[PDB]
């Protein structure tokens, strides 16, 4: 894999507030040596060595964004984040990561935003 | 009456007329460009050194008394005096300033303010005196502010991001007064739920909101200097 393709999809009813209005998102894209760090790290911590690179995409409600950055060959892993106004921290719904293997080399993976959450759609 | 007519001509002229040279056509007193000085108001309504403050220790220590940080009249042995009731407000209110905002004998409080969220909003940029707060709607945090801070340049800002347009301007307020020029226009309530807490909300242009609860530290916090809005001395103390 030479670049990184992801394409970044959100439904129309995305990081609702508490009257259920759809807000925009920031989505976080994390080019990492090792998953390990970056699991282990809350929201709070991830939002204020393992880090190559990061890309930030906003993400319009029922709009979508594609990721094409190029893959520095240490990534071992891929870190999806969403900074979610109401995040489901017990579950872990926020993020997504991806290893090296789980990559097309010129064909994008779907992350889909609904709600609060982030699900990789299965390939 | 001829001692308190004399202590009523005293008040004038250690008081009254320097209070008027110095603040009259001024915002917050008034709402203009020109600027009231933060540190000759201190010198004004310092609770203990006070230009006021001193007034009240000198010539009243007997009829009016210190009740915390308040200013309340003997009900027994008044010299039988009767106090002017707009300069009891006046005092009062005063002194209710004093012990937000000048309680360490120069113009000074602490704040903080957690961003909310509208419909078509993508960021609010607010700023003041070189604090900014950044919001993308992610999980709201309380960011601490200080009011006035230290900088060359004093002001307040507030910027946003629209779905439909880019960045906005909704104001750019210039001047150590700009944090309290900004809060004025902003559409205030109460909030119950928090203490001591105020819901904050700026009507950006196309029906956008720019919403914000501010949480003070004491009272009203920097809210209270809009009790300066049309103040006036009374030019008696008795009637
Ligand atoms: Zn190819
Ligand atoms: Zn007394
Ligand atoms: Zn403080």
């Amino acid at each position: 894999i030479k670049t990184l393709h992801l394409d970044i999809r959100a439904r129309e009813a995305i990081n609702t507030s508490a009257a259920g209005i759809p807000l925009s998102v920031v989505v976080r894209i994390y080019q990492l040596k090792d998953n390990r760090s970056f699991d282990s790290a809350d929201y709070q911590a991830l939002f204020t060595g393992d880090i190559i690179a990061q890309k930030d995409v906003w993400l319009q409600p029922g709009g979508s964004v594609a990721v094409d950055m190029p893959l520095d060959d240490a990534a071992k892993f891929t870190g999806v984040a969403a900074m979610f106004l109401e995040p489901d921290q017990k579950k872990n719904t926020w993020r997504v990561v991806l290893g090296r293997d789980e990559l097309e080399p010129d064909t994008p993976r779907l992350i889909e935003v609904s709600g609060n959450t982030l699900t990789l759609l299965p390939v | 009456t001829p001692a308190a007519e004399s202590l009523n001509a005293r008040w004038r002229t250690a008081v009254v007329d320097g209070w008027n040279n110095a603040f009259s056509g001024r915002y917050p007193f008034k709402n203009v460009s020109s600027d009231a000085s933060l540190p000759l108001l201190a010198k004004y309504l310092n609770t203990d050194t006070g230009r006021i403050a001193r007034f009240l220790q000198n010539n009243l220590s007997g009829v009016l008394h210190r009740e915390g940080s308040r200013w309340v009249p003997d009900t027994i042995n008044t010299r039988g005096l009767t106090f002017n009731p707009a300069f009891l407000k006046a005092i009062n209110t005063l002194s209710e300033i004093a012990d937000v905002a000048f309680t360490t004998g120069n113009a000074g409080l602490h704040f903080e303010l957690r961003p909310g969220t509208a419909a078509g909003v993508m960021q609010t940029t607010l700023i003041t005196d070189n604090q900014k707060l950044i919001y993308v709607n992610q999980m709201p945090v309380w960011k601490r502010f200080t009011w006035p801070a230290d900088t060359e340049a004093p002001g307040a800002s507030l910027s946003w991001v629209s779905t439909q347009a880019g960045t906005r301007q909704y104001a750019d307020l210039p001047g150590s007064w700009g944090l309290i020029r900004l809060l004025e226009m902003a559409r205030r309530k109460a909030a119950p739920g928090v203490a001591s807490g105020w819901s904050l909300s700026w009507q950006a242009q196309d029906g956008r909101m720019l919403n914000y609860t501010l949480r003070t530290e004491a009272g009203e916090g920097p809210l209270v200097l809009l009790k300066l809005r049309n103040f006036v001395l009374p030019e008696t103390v008795f009637e």
